[PDB]
């Protein structure tokens, strides 16, 4: 805010995101980044945390190999969680009947909700790793990638409580709503 | 109040040759007009009317 | 209704600005994006207007439980501009994320430029040494715009025909001024003689009343006596 | 035919001080120009030419 | 960055033009489509700018192996215009396919019009006899635009108040000129007598110093002696 | 072709208007939406133009049995505007449905404004008492636009250099007028003596021809004899 | 049409819809509202009437439970009717493999064509009632809703002749053509 | 380039397509027309030639009747070829579960890759012939149609080498990329 | 250099009645101004100063 030239001044204006995000009567999706591995998505009443590491927690010889969106109904007990899962997978750009499947746990267990995706950077899956990669690159406005050319890069998503520190990003919300269609946000 | 704004912004507008030319022409014209009015004598007639009947000097 | 204003104007209150105050923008400044589809500031302004009208409708208690669609949001934000910004980000060039805007202010008459987007890079804000080349251009354009606006404001009131008539009357007045200044000879005088008026002599040096005989005396045109 | 349009729209344009000022200046200038032409005597020369050889009055 | 120029300008090199040379366009001409979404030339220009910036980013070696999407291309080309052109083709009316453009050039000052699309039909190019009605209009508009541009360029520098003051000073000067030219009577002279000045006579024909008695003598206003 | 007119103009016949007649719009009025994407009137006009050209192509008997797609219609109507109107309807605020339009007419020269959309509410038409604040503004803008159009029409023909030359010539003429009016002394006269011309005296009061001796006599500058 | 100010007049222009709707060489969809319950749709040669009331005419234990668009082929004898049905269902915004199904009659009967949708406003279906609701709200430009919070609100669609009194609305046609894609209208 | 009026000249500018098509770092689809029957498509590393004639090379009682995109995986040995095939079929506008199927050869043969579509102009298929027709009309910017009202018009697609004479059209590339979505072009 | 451009483009601009009127007015005014300067005698005063002390003719 320094005087410029003569009789003309320099002044800036900045908008507050809290009012917009807490005032719109309809609910809106939230996407957040925490540190460099804790990626957060929230929609309706489903709050999912996403991490990338080198631990295997589901195997095709032990749980459900989701191949079609109809088969997705066996992974959760809540319609909101299923809707959010399908929403995210179609936003990323996964072709269900053309790309290798992903793994999910069946509802008849007292464990919880977990779903795992293989995005390793070797072999055939290398190619898939590209596609998914670009997907996330077009939503979070950034990408703190946390897996190199190592043998495995497994992504796990699990539902946790919403931390009260996340930056209230909105470009991600705009891209989320822009990419997918036929989506109605509740109150 | 455009006159006041101009009197405020003289230093910025003085940087153009056309501006100084026009203002100089206007000032010269005003002062020459005063000179010509004086050389007319209409003011002399007004003074004569205001003097008629006071003194014969 | 919504942001299609056909022309001290639009104002924004605390819950919109980060400074928690109220700022008003001139109608001339606001009107500059009633048809522009390439300004980040006005897209966010439309979003805030939709929020305000949603508040008003809830206060009206219409009670129409209509679930929001993504299509409404996509019909308010220039998705082309968002894609361009994301392309810039992927290409590692400066971009902005709809948070901070700057403008050049004219304190004497309260006129200001339309705010632009303070570009970012590497999670930082571009600073003065790189942003210098824009403020001077913006200020010069602001002054030029003010002068042109005043010229057009007086332009749209006075007929050109009146101006032309005044100019031609002035040139006629000046020509008549000179024409009176010089003066023209009126009659003839015999060389060496006095004024023969009112007896108007002919080209032969005499008069038809008989007073001046036709003696072929020299005659010269004269104005005064 | 802009003159005819102006003579049609006089009542609307009369509402501006600049307009009445300019039209008054123009009318005064035209009539003063007529006065100055008369005081010249070019018309007197034309009358003299049109009179030469008719009567000596 | 990309094509959002806020104002000897943009130039294109060999690998863009079919003539294998370099041509530069004036900034005024280029700026005419910083907001236009209906010009085939500027869509192709944006495509070429994206190509050039991709070259630059590869030279920078960002190494971001990001697969291209069709969305980026759709966000650069006016898909509405492409659909209109295809509709024209299906309806058997002239159209163009982004290959050849023409413009009217002004050699004296180097000013040129914005290129248009040389329309095709039946796998041929529309020729002069059908394209005649456009060059004359374009050239007239070019000359008018140049004159208006110069008028506005001088317009945006001089205050209207100064012009008005100069005009009023001129009219005052002319009025004073005539007023001096005619001259006004100053005092009174008794009919048949000489100048009584400095003894200023009254309306009665006498003076209050006693030199001129109050004899009701006739008085006439005079200027000179 | 289609609606991209580059400038007594566009007319519409019976099967378009509900009054079953033919109305023509001025080219200046029609050209105001050759680039506007926010006017309901011009979207419907484009639809009607597509209908007319389809009629013409059927008359030409191209026989291309090409099934229509929804994409062509979506490429003619501003879907953003339709979504905005539907949002307005869901929010219980006035809107219009592409049936009735109104404009302010200028009878003296046949100039008219571009028609707007007569908004509806609760299956009724907004009436005069609520629509008042717009006609006066539209008419004032119409008069201002006409005056500015005429000013620009004469602007685009006369060079500014000629105007400047004329003005400077006028000021020189006036200065010379006054300069002749006053007059300047030309020679010297000895105080109390007659005109010594042609013998031009020096500052000492004498002449170098010997006629006037150098007696240091007083000299005063004079113009006449 | 009253004189405004001075020398300026007020005049309006209104367009005729009959010429446009009867002159375009290609066929266009028609949507109509009659009284407050008779909703009409017409496309190609299929003219469907839609009503909302509290009568059950199909049961899952007696007729076809349509779950996939492939299964839709067992409901009609004409390709035009099947195309229009799928067109309308995708315009409304129904996810075939994520939402409760709807019921249709199989072709091997001399009865006719009828299809029924459950949009009741109670229980779980409450939520679905929202979605479908909004759908119709974005097509007809209005919605004379004819079922309150009562126990059942069943929508029935049946093909009838086209009444010669319907207002020739076109905003509905624009929204219909705008929402769905890959649709070619015949002559 | 003839002088126009006075002081004003006429000059044209034409752009070169070779530089654009050989300079963009990412690969782009190519569509070409040769003579009046040789239609060419190229994407990634798959170069397909398309012809229309009256020869039957596949029969439903001998090879695969592709009905669903999942079943498409049995026609090729390369993921790129499968992706290009699905890309083209969705660009043309074929509804897999609503229109008559097309025929393909199963991978377990040393013959090659061939796929055939029926677009005859008689019987029921007449109608389908319309749809597909319009499809191709919106991609190649032209259509040298090579089959009249004759009994059969079979389209065959087979992979060949890329001829080094094709005009470098780009309007087709624009329409290809415009129509379909969720498509990532590799390098 | 606008003067040079105008002297180059005279033939195109001559086609307007206003243009020829204005240029004729300017030329007439310039030559009349020269005439009036001559009739003044300021040049006569300059000649008188330049002649003072040379010859008495
Ligand atoms: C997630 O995806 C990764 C992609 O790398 C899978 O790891 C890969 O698993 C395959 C299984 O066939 C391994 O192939 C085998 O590797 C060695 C030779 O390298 C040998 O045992 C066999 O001849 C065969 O080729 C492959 O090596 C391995 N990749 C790496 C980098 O080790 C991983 O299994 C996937 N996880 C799940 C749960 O599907
Ligand atoms: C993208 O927009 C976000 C908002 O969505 C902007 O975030 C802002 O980032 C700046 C960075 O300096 C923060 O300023 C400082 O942050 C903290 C917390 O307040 C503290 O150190 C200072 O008091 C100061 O405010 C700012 O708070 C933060 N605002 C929000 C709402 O998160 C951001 O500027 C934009 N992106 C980038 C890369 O700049
Ligand atoms: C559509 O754009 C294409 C380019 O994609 C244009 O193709 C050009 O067509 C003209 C037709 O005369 C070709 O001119 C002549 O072609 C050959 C080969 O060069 C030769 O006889 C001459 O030397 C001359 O160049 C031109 O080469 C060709 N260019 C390319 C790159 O193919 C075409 O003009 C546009 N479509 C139509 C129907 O005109
Ligand atoms: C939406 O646009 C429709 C046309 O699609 C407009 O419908 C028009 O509504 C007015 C309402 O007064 C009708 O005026 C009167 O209607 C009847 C039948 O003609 C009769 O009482 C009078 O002679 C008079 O015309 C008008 O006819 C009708 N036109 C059509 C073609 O249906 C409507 O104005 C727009 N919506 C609303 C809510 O106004
Ligand atoms: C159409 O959807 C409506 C949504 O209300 C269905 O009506 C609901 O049917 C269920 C069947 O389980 C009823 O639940 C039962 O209700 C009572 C207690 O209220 C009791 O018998 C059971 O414990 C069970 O909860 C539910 O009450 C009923 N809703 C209402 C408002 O009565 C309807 O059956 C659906 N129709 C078809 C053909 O699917
Ligand atoms: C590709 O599509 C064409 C479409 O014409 C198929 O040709 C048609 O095949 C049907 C098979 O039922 C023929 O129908 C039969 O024709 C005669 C009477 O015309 C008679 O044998 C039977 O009563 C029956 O109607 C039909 O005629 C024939 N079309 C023509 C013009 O000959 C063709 O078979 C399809 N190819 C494949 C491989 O599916
Ligand atoms: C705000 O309205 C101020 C307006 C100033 C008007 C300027 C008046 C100039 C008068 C000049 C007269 C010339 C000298 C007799
Ligand atoms: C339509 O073309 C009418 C044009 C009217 C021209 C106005 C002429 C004004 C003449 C004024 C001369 C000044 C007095 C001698
Ligand atoms: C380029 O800068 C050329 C500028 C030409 C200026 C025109 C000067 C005209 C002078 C006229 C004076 C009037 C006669 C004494
Ligand atoms: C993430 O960062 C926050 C903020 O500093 C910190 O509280 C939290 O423990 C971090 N998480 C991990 C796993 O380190
Ligand atoms: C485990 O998941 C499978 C796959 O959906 C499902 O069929 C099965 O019922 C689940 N297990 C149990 C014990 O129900
Ligand atoms: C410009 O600065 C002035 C200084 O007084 C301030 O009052 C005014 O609001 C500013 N204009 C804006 C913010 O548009
Ligand atoms: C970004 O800033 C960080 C420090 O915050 C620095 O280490 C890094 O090199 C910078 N990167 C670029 C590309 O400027
Ligand atoms: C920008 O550069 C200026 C140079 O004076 C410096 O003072 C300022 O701190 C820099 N800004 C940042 C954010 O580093
Ligand atoms: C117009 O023609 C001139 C002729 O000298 C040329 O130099 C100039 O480049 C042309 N202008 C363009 C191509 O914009
Ligand atoms: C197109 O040109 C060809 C020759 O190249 C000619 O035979 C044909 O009639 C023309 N068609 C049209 C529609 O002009
Ligand atoms: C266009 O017509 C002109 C008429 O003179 C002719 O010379 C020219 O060859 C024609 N062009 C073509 C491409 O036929
Ligand atoms: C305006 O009104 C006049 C009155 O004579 C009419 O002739 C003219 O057509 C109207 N202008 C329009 C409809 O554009
Ligand atoms: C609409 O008009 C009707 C009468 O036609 C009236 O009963 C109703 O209250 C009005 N509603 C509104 C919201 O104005
Ligand atoms: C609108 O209000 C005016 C007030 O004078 C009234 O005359 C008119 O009938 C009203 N219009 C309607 C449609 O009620
Ligand atoms: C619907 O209204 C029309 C027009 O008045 C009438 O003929 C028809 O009988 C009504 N339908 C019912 C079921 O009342
Ligand atoms: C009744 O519908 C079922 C479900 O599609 C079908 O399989 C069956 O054949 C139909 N009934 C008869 C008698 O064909
Ligand atoms: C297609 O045309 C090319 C170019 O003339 C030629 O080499 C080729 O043989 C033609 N193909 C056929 C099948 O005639
Ligand atoms: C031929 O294709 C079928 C259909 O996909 C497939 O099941 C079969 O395995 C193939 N033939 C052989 C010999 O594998």
């Amino acid at each position: 805010a320094f005087k410029i030239g003569l009789h003309t001044e320099f002044q800036t204006v900045s908008f507050s995101m809290v009012g917009l995000f807490s005032n719109n009567p309809h609910d809106l999706p939230l996407l957040c980044t925490l540190n460099k591995s804790h990626l957060y998505i929230k929609g309706g009443n489903a709050s999912f945390k996403i991490s990338f590491d080198d631990i295997a927690v589901l195997l095709p010889e032990y749980d459900v190999i989701i191949q079609h969106p109809a088969d997705m109904s066996w992974c959760s007990k809540s319609d909101d969680q299923i809707w959010l899962s399908q929403w995210f997978m179609n936003a990323v750009g996964h072709d269900w009947y053309l790309d290798p499947p992903f793994l999910c746990r069946n509802r008849t267990k007292t464990e919880g909700f977990i779903f795992q995706v293989n995005t390793s950077k070797t072999g055939i899956n290398e190619n898939y790793a590209k596609k998914f990669k670009t997907g996330m690159h077009h939503l979070y406005r950034e990408y703190p990638d946390s897996c190199l050319d190592g043998k495995l890069c497994l992504m796990k998503a699990q539902p946790t409580s919403w931390p009260l520190q996340c930056p209230l990003d909105h470009v991600n919300t705009l891209h989320f709503l822009t990419r997918g269609k036929n989506i109605q946000l509740p109150r | 109040g455009q006159f006041i704004s101009f009197m405020q912004e003289i230093p910025t507008f003085l940087q153009e040759a056309l501006n100084i030319a026009l203002v100089a022409v206007s000032l010269i014209a005003i002062i020459k007009g005063v000179v010509n009015l004086y050389k007319s004598g209409l003011f002399q007639f007004f003074v004569f009317l205001a003097l008629a009947g006071r003194s014969c000097t | 209704a919504f942001f299609s204003w056909s022309l001290g104007g639009y104002c924004l209150e605390e819950w919109m600005l980060v400074a928690a105050k109220m700022k008003c923008f001139g109608n001339t400044a606001v009107a500059k994006c009633n048809l522009n589809h390439d300004s980040e500031f006005c897209d966010m302004l439309r979003l805030f207007d939709y929020n305000k009208n949603a508040i008003k409708t809830l206060n009206d208690e219409t009670k129409k439980q209509v679930n929001l669609m993504g299509q409404t949001i996509n019909a308010l934000i220039s998705d082309n501009l968002l894609m361009k910004n994301k392309i810039r980000e992927l290409m590692s060039v400066p971009y902005c994320n709809y948070t901070k805007f700057w403008y050049v202010n004219h304190t004497l008459s309260g006129q200001h430029s339309l705010p632009r987007c303070w570009l970012i890079k590497n999670n930082s804000y571009l600073n003065i040494s790189d942003f210098r080349n824009d403020w001077i251009l913006e200020s010069d354009f602001l002054i030029s715009e003010m002068l042109s606006k005043e010229y057009s404001d007086r332009q749209g009131k006075t007929p050109l025909t009146l101006v032309d008539i005044c100019f031609w009357s002035t040139v006629f007045f000046t020509a008549s001024l000179f024409l009176h200044l010089v003066g023209i000879p009126t009659h003839r005088h015999i060389r060496g003689e006095a004024c023969p008026l009112p007896h108007r002599l002919n080209s032969l040096g005499g008069c038809r009343c008989g007073k001046y005989p036709n003696l072929k005396k020299p005659t010269v045109w004269r104005r005064g006596h």
